[PDB]
């Protein structure tokens, strides 16, 4: 009681079901190093301005 | 003009300069400090972006 699989018909990509749980951590990575310090803030203008040798703006 | 008039003008002079000495002392140390440890907005250099890895599956496991 078989029958040959038509062409492309043992191709397509199935699904199922396995009671064995996730891999949480395939690649076992480590703990991922924290991101830079977020700034935020608006732009107040610059302190007595450019502040370059003898310049006052 | 009388005296009030430059002696006024004259410590807002010193005032100013002084608020901007300190800032470039600042600046240096600021500057140093995020060369080295480099955890804030500046002198980070870049890296690679994230977003060109490829999770999908390949036609080997374990890779």
């Amino acid at each position: 009681g078989w029958v040959r699989p038509d062409l492309g018909e043992l191709s397509k990509v199935t699904k199922v079901k396995t009671d064995r749980p996730l891999p949480e951590n395939p690649y076992h990575s480590r703990a991922r190093p924290e991101p830079n310090p977020e700034a935020e803030g608006d732009l107040k203008p610059a302190k007595h301005g450019s502040r370059l040798f003898f310049w006052t703006m | 003009d009388g005296p009030e008039k430059n002696y006024e003008k004259t410590m807002a002079i010193l005032q100013i300069e002084a608020e901007k000495a300190e800032l470039r002392l600042k600046e240096l140390e600021v500057r140093r400090l995020m060369r080295a440890r480099g955890d804030g907005p500046w002198y980070q250099y870049p890296t690679i972006d994230k977003a060109l890895i490829d999770h999908s599956p390949k036609t080997t496991p374990d890779n």
